[PDB]
């Protein structure tokens, strides 16, 4: 048991918001799930603990003194479905490093332990530019197994997710990280479905699900909570349900294989027009 | 102008009239120099409690530390393995900085090496500077290991040494099996030590996590002994002789002694002695592990108690009467070899010296500061001696250490006037010799200054300054003592009793004025 | 001997790297020659050192805060991020000032913002703030603050000269910004260009508009001199018997004023070309200040250089000239006449930065020694075209050596003499030959000047002709 | 008056203003003290060219000496023998002082005992005190021999040991086969090192002279070690590990290291380890004997030579680098052995340090005193490092060992200023560190003395005093140090080239004036 994932993808794409969605369904199965927030804004656990969470490990470390002088009880807190929340934290747009931020917050993760023996699952939900070294951090050896990279039928977002799959595979080579999928997260463009598809099979991977742009989310959102716990019936509960299984049940983990830009201007213009 | 016959230096050649002149007009024409009685009222208010307040509300700025930052520490410790080039990942002003940091103090070459990462390498990462800087280092210098740390720039930009290491490997910069361990030493954590300390467990994961399987606890009949971040090389000596005379068999991880001391018969070796690969991987084998300086080995510790199963008895370093003798025990008890008469005859000679000095160091008030572990002893030693320890300076020490500390100063009547100051440094401390006299100080030459300072003041004022600890640069071998052991507190002893008598002759030369006290028996 | 066999000697040297750094590295060795005006087509230089090989380059911050910033005595020098940086660099050159050092003085004082993970983390300009209110508090007789920018600092974009402007203005401070992180350009030379240009921006222009300043026709301005074991003080004392006026020594005993009084002056005699000819061609373009390099390495090129500044001005100073000539012609022929009969044909071997690899030929040959080998740390092709005319034929010359070829070259050399830098001190002295800091000067007295020649004589010979160099080998062993 | 809290001794408790100006009154109003213009008039003549020629025109006074009698060294001699009672015959005034003398140098018990010899025993001659004294001394204190020597009052009248001590067996005042070996050391003829000879020669003689016929030279496979008259536990220590280190058998005659450093475990050992009986009656079976201190084992040696038919080798001390060499070179030849890698890099070391340092001692000027042999091998050493002994004084030389000296030093181009004298006393090196001034001074603490009147003139007059040699008073446990064999040249030369950095740093103190040059690093 105990199976480590990253979410990874375009800015903006909708990866804290479906990571924790998908998460309140694996909860409904009955599996232990921890969520570990890599980006300097603390959001990627509002919707499972109701409400954005203060205390994340670097701002705790700051006024403790130090990391070594923290406490995981202190940032460690379980929201809906028992799911474990812990946020990396960082600096206010503009000032610091948030990427060495991440990089001491999971050694504290590391060292104090907090990857638990009864765990299910361990989610580490990423900002969308990985723009550094520190970014990377969760799929370093023996942290994550498997990456989901979460686009859309949008040619920056498909880009983007090439341009992820370049950089997985440095750290795919030297450790045992792979792919798990693309999940596309549609945003109502033309032909959405087959661009995601073919990347993919050129990418060697598959598009694990296909998420659709339904405004319950943002209802939901609203109110601070997931579809999963905002409205159970609703058709997009179980478009989640749906995502859950298939992650559960995937067993297809590959080595990126990176396309040049040319091969993806091809790719755009043979499946996106129409 | 210069006589050929006596040709002057620097100090006394511009201590002529002519160049008296010149640097007078030089500071009246052009310097525009506050007047000197600003200077003087300035440097008096520096020496007042008043200024000391303001000192110590320091909130941001750091004057003189007492500290270094962790790839320096994480060098000397690849120095200490057989045949192992210390290799830095990162910026290469660094290495240039480490390496004449210790030819100073030590007088003897220094091999380190960097891959000289630079401005689009910061950029794009430094991947490649880790291929091609390990191929080159293997094929120039052909050492059997290369041990890998970090400078503050490869921190920060998160380099992953480790998939680095890897894709050299898998990609045939260097063979597979070639050792290459590897430590993350920010230099913005902790200081020097735990660069040590970091660069020790890496190395010993390197060789030991992933075959544990064959391991058993005690086959080998041996005792690791991990001395830890140290700059003496008699105490690395005084510490195999101790064990080889106990008829213990042992295994010190880490030994730099021969590589820091070479012979100058014509020939250069760039490598000497050391840790071999094959006693790190027969660690594990061994009856237990002893942590010469704890409070630096923390992440070794957990390291060989989760991994190896050793049970590391909790022992303080072995400086002073007290702790010296808890260490044989300990160690006789591990192997159960007996403490031999011939230590049991060393330690009544030391016993003797005491007595023998004991009203020369009575109620004699000290500053002291360096490293966690060294301070403790000699704060140790010192109360054994009926010292007064009054300032205890540890500028990288933690809340814990000095937990330990004040419990070592209340269990003695000596440490009654003893106070324990963390992150702060010798600015701080200037400040304390100034306002809280002490007879005289022990620290590195960066103390030099103080006593600079305090003299300027005046002659009863000055604070002499007794060398001991690390870096040393204006005293010519001190690096070959000891300090552990009843040999290191021999050595301790004779030179603060002898720097004592030493001040004693000076205050008491004057002729027909204090001569009368300037006797020939002391 | 002959550059045939030097020439092999390269290539041989050059069979142990990898082909990349071999290609590399090859195109930084060449055998001397006279008459090329244009070294670029014989050694490249100011390029990257190749990763792993053990090169002995420092960074820009050693070459901002090391030795252009650092000297400046009455002016607070902040080494801005982790400690480290500023604690190797303390008072490790000797750049001799005279001042009350804590109070007016702070040139061997360590001052830092000892950056901890949450500095990196949450940035330190907030941090910057209050240590420049902290300094300004225990340290009120500062004429200046710099802050020196490490490694961290150009990584996340910490906005010194924000707080630099900001606190400046508030406390009424220069406050100078130097971004000489570490990892910028290859060497200590970026850092002199930083140093010299942040000079310009922020310290320089101050008196454009007074004319307070009462000048003289013979005002000159040494720059590029950092008194080394006093250096610049026994070069000062001869221009100065000549009839001039120092208005200001650049970095070596130098103050904040003294440089703002520099664009006064009517001629700058520039010693360091290397650190300094950033700044001199500045002066000369905005205040139509010219400037002349000069050498007071031993007396033939001291003489040479009296003669040419003389020349700038009128026939007092030339006639003061030749007085100060043949006031220390008896002194420095007493040197030669006692120390260049010991020191007579014996060969050298030199390892250093950017001057004196060059610079300090003259004195040597001045004692009858000969350079058969030079090489710098960081020089540029403008130093190599103003070497290959000091140099004799068929000598060796290396750009930023690595230790492997330093050693073997020695090896196969086999000079009497090696001058150069204290990583390398230990190395050859274990191989039995004389060497001596040709940075430091071995904590031995100036070297400038006439009363600096006496002193490298005695400190030649002394190591030369020392008698443990005949006792390396055991009596037991032949 | 005196503060509960701040308690001063004498030295700064006199300097209190009401005791400064009763001593004013008190020299005033009864002292008729010369006027201080007179008195600074003579000190300022006794530092001139003029005054040293009439010092040195003394025949008959002679000022602050540089030696002991001879019974001194008996006493130190007979130490080294096991369990044996150093017995001096003669007056006890004598005992008394050589007991305190060494008290004070090694700060341990020395045990002696005399037989004292009062007015009567004077005039009636002192037989009786022996018959008396040898039974007491026997039934007190139980040694297992009683090494003879003599007062001068004994050697006056000539009392005659041999039969003493003979009649004292025969009468039953002491068994006739308890060994009493015997010495004539008269105070008169020669110093305290012949006195050590002459004991040492009288108890070879006494276990050997006797039971030549079953001897057998080179039938034990050991090299004999006569170390003379040493005052440096270390250097008994360092002769030990050498042979050892070479596998070389060898036996030490005259070894008293362990009783003048027994431990301090709450029991007093009055004898402790020691030269066996055993050893010395074996002695002659050894392979040859060498003499440390040949220049003052003149006796010893005729008697080595003549009985024991033992071809002593022409050695030099072991002291400095050359002459270390030549006696391991010697006893690798006479034993088989050969040196041993161990010393051959400890000798590369001492290289490596005389490198190290060369810079700082090049042409550094000594005074210097001493016995024989210890101040040659200084000098050699001195030279050896590029210094310039200038005033080299030996009290108890003779002519042909300052022949010998002058030889050294031609052989040296760092000789050419240096001058020996023989017969002169303190009082002599005073006016010549006046008149040619050296940079420091090397010998015992008599010393500090002339220290004290050279910086009376001026500070730029005082000449540091560097202690090396016996007696040292002043200063505690040097007794430990070593200056023999490369472990003892490296030891010295830490303390010069330190001595002269510490000179160095005293001198550029001074803030805005000579600080200029305090670097850091040296
Ligand atoms: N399936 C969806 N349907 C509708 N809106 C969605 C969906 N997924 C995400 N969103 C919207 O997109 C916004 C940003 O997505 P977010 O979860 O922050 O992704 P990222 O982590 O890549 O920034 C959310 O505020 C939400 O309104
Ligand atoms: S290695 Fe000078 S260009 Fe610069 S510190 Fe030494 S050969 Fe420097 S002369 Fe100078 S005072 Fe120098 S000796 Fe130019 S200042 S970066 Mo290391
Ligand atoms: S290339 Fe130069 S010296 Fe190196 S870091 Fe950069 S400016 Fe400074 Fe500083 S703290 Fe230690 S020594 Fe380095 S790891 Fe950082
Ligand atoms: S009882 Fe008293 S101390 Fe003894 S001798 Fe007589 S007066 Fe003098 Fe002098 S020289 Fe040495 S110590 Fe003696 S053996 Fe002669
Ligand atoms: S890109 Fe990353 S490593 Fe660089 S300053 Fe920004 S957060 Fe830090
Ligand atoms: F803007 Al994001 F993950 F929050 F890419
Ligand atoms: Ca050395
Ligand atoms: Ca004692
Ligand atoms: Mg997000």
């Amino acid at each position: 048991a105990m199976r480590q994932c990253a979410i990874y993808g375009k800015g903006g794409i909708g990866k804290s918001t479906t990571t924790q969605n998908l998460v309140a369904a694996l909860a409904e199965m009955g599996k232990k799930v921890m969520i570990v927030g890599c980006d300097p804004k603390a959001d990627s656990t509002r919707l499972i603990l109701h409400s954005k969470a203060q205390n994340t490990i670097m701002e705790m470390a700051a006024e403790a003194g130090t990391v070594e002088d923290l406490e995981l009880e202190d940032v460690l807190k379980a929201g809906y479905g028992g799911v474990k929340c812990v946020e990396s934290g960082g600096p206010e747009p503009g000032v610091g490093c948030a990427g060495r931020g991440v990089i001491t917050a999971i050694n504290f993760l590391e060292e104090e332990g907090a990857y638990e023996d009864d765990l299910d699952f361990v989610f580490y939900d990423v900002l969308g530019d990985v723009v550094c070294g520190g970014f990377a951090m969760p799929i370093r050896e023996n942290k994550a197994q498997e990456i989901y990279i979460v686009c859309s039928g949008e040619m920056m977002a498909m880009y983007a997710a090439n341009n992820i799959s370049k950089g997985i595979v440095k750290y795919a080579n030297s450790g045992s990280v792979r792919l798990g999928g693309l999940i596309c997260n549609s945003r109502n463009t033309d032909r959405e479905d087959e661009l995601i598809i073919a990347l993919a099979n050129k990418l060697g991977t598959q598009m694990i699900h296909f998420v659709p742009r339904d405004n319950v989310v943002q209802r939901a959102e609203i109110r601070r909570m997931t579809v999963i716990e905002y409205d159970p019936k609703a058709k997009q509960a179980d478009e989640y349900r749906a995502l859950a299984r298939k992650v559960v049940d995937n067993k297809l983990l590959v080595i990126p294989n990176p396309i040049t830009m040319d091969e993806l201007e091809e790719l755009l213009m043979e499946f996106g027009i129409m | 102008s210069q006589q050929v016959d006596k040709i002057k230096a620097s100090y006394p050649l511009f201590l002529d009239q002519d160049y008296k002149d010149m640097l007078a007009k030089k500071r009246d024409g052009f310097e525009e120099k506050y007047p000197q009685d600003k200077i003087d009222e300035v440097f008096q208010w520096t020496t007042t409690k008043e200024y000391q307040e303001l000192n110590f509300q320091r909130e941001a700025l750091t004057v003189n530390p007492a500290k270094a930052c962790q790839p320096l520490g994480a060098v000397l410790c690849a120095l200490g393995f057989e045949k192992t080039m210390p290799y830095v990942h990162g910026s290469q002003g660094c290495v240039a900085y480490f390496r004449s940091y210790f030819n100073r103090h030590f007088r003897e070459p220094v091999s380190c090496v960097s891959d000289s990462m630079t401005e689009d390498a910061a950029v794009f990462g430094g991947q490649q500077n880790m291929k091609d800087g390990l191929q080159n280092c293997k094929a120039t210098y052909k050492p059997d290991m290369i041990a890998v740390s970090t400078t503050c720039m490869a921190e920060v930009i998160g380099d992953d040494l480790n998939a680095f290491i890897n894709n050299s490997k898998k990609e045939g910069f260097i063979p597979d099996e070639f050792p290459v361990p590897f430590a993350h030493t920010p230099s913005f954590v902790g200081s020097h030590v735990t660069g040590w300390d970091n660069m020790f467990e890496g190395i010993a994961r390197y060789f030991t996590l992933k075959s544990m399987d064959d391991k058993v606890v005690g086959s080998n009949k041996k005792i690791n002994i991990v001395p830890g971040f140290e700059t003496y090389l008699g105490n690395f000596r005084v510490i195999k002789r101790m064990l080889s005379e106990m008829g213990v068999g042992y295994s010190l991880l880490s030994d730099p002694e021969e590589v820091l001391d070479t012979p100058a018969d014509g020939q250069f070796r760039m490598y000497a002695g050391g840790t071999t690969q094959e006693e790190m991987k027969d660690a594990p084998n061994a009856l237990n592990t002893v942590l010469l300086q704890p409070w630096h080995l923390e992440k070794t510790k957990k390291f060989v108690e989760g991994t190896w199963k050793h049970e590391v008895p909790k022992l303080n370093i072995p400086m002073g009467l007290d702790w010296t003798d808890e260490f044989l025990m300990k160690v006789s008890e591990i192997s159960g070899q007996p403490i031999p008469a011939s230590l049991t005859k060393e330690r009544g000679r030391l016993v003797d010296m005491m007595t023998d000095s004991h009203t020369w160091l009575h109620g004699k008030r000290f500053a002291l500061w360096g490293d966690p572990d060294f301070v403790m002893g000699l704060v140790k030693f010192l109360l054994e001696l009926g010292c007064e320890p009054v300032h205890i300076l540890c500028h990288n020490g933690n809340k814990r250490w000095k937990k330990a500390v004040d419990a070592i100063l209340a269990a003695s009547p000596y440490g009654k006037n003893a106070t324990v100051y963390i992150g702060k440094d010798l600015w701080h401390l200037r400040s304390l010799v100034f306002t809280d006299k002490p007879d005289f100080m022990i620290g590195n030459s960066y103390g030099k200054f103080i006593q600079r300072d305090t003299l300027h003041k005046g002659k009863e004022f000055e604070v002499p300054l007794i060398r001991i600890g690390f870096p040393i640069f204006d005293r010519h071998h001190l690096h070959r003592s000891t300090t552990l052991g009843y040999e290191g507190a021999m050595q301790i002893l004779t030179t603060l009793v002898n720097s004592i008598l030493e001040r004693l002759d000076e205050e008491t030369r004057g002729m027909q004025a204090t001569d009368y006290n300037h006797d020939l028996v002391r | 001997m002959s550059r045939e066999e030097v020439e092999s000697l390269i290539q041989e040297v050059l069979e142990v790297y990898p082909e990349k750094a071999r290609k590399d590295r090859n195109k930084h060795l060449a055998v001397n020659d006279p008459a090329v005006t244009q070294s670029k087509k014989c050694i490249i230089s100011n390029k990257k050192s190749q990763p792993g090989l053990m090169t002995i380059r420092g960074c820009a911050y050693a070459g901002s805060k090391g030795v252009v910033w650092g000297p400046i005595k009455d002016m607070i020098h902040i080494s801005h991020g982790p400690v480290g940086c500023g604690q190797y660099s303390r008072a490790g050159r000797r750049n001799y000032y005279i001042g009350t050092t804590g109070v007016n003085a702070f040139v061997t004082m360590n001052f830092t913002s000892d950056f901890q993970e949450k500095d990196i983390v949450f940035g330190g300009d907030k941090k910057l703030a209050k240590l420049i209110d902290e300094v300004e508090t225990l340290f009120p007789l500062n004429k200046g603050i710099s802050v020196q920018s490490e490694c961290p600092i150009g990584l996340i974009g910490d906005d010194i000269e924000s707080v630099s402007k900001v606190k400046g203005a508030e406390l009424s401070k220069t406050i100078v910004p130097v971004r000489c992180e570490g990892f910028r350009g290859v060497s200590q030379s970026l850092g002199h260009h930083i140093a010299n240009d942040a000079v310009r921006d922020w310290v320089l222009g101050k008196r454009d508009e007074d004319t307070t300043f009462a000048s003289t026709p013979y005002d000159v301005a040494i720059i590029g001199d950092y008194n080394i074991g006093g250096d610049a003080w026994s070069s000062r004392i001869l221009l100065e018997e000549m009839g001039l006026r120092c208005v200001a020594q650049w970095s070596g005993d130098g103050s904040i004023s003294e440089i703002e009084l520099t664009p006064k002056v009517k001629l700058n005699l520039v010693h360091c070309y290397r650190s300094m000819n950033y700044i001199s061609r500045h002066m000369e373009e905005k205040y139509g200040i010219p400037w002349m390099e000069y050498n007071f390495f031993g007396p033939t090129k001291t003489i040479e250089s009296l003669r040419a500044i003389a020349a700038k001005f009128d026939e007092s100073i030339q006639k003061k000239c030749e007085e100060v000539i043949a006031k220390y012609k008896p002194e420095w022929e007493a040197v030669v006449a006692k120390y260049r009969p010991r020191l007579e044909g014996k060969r050298v071997m030199l390892y250093i930065g950017g001057l004196r690899p060059r610079h300090v030929i003259g004195a040597y040959e001045d004692l009858g020694m000969e350079v058969v080998g030079t090489g710098y740390e960081f020089a540029h092709n403008d130093d190599y075209d103003r070497t290959m005319k000091e140099m004799g034929d068929s000598t060796l010359l290396y750009d930023d050596v690595t230790g492997y070829e330093f050693e073997e070259f020695v090896k196969r050399i086999k000079p009497d003499l090696i001058g150069s830098g204290i990583k390398e001190k230990f190395i050859f002295q274990k191989m039995g030959i004389p060497f001596r800091e040709m940075h430091s000067w071995d904590y031995s007295g100036p070297y400038h000047g006439f009363d600096g020649f006496a002193i490298f004589a005695r400190d030649m010979d002394m190591t030369l002709n020392n008698p443990c160099w005949k006792k390396l080998q055991a009596p037991w062993e032949a």
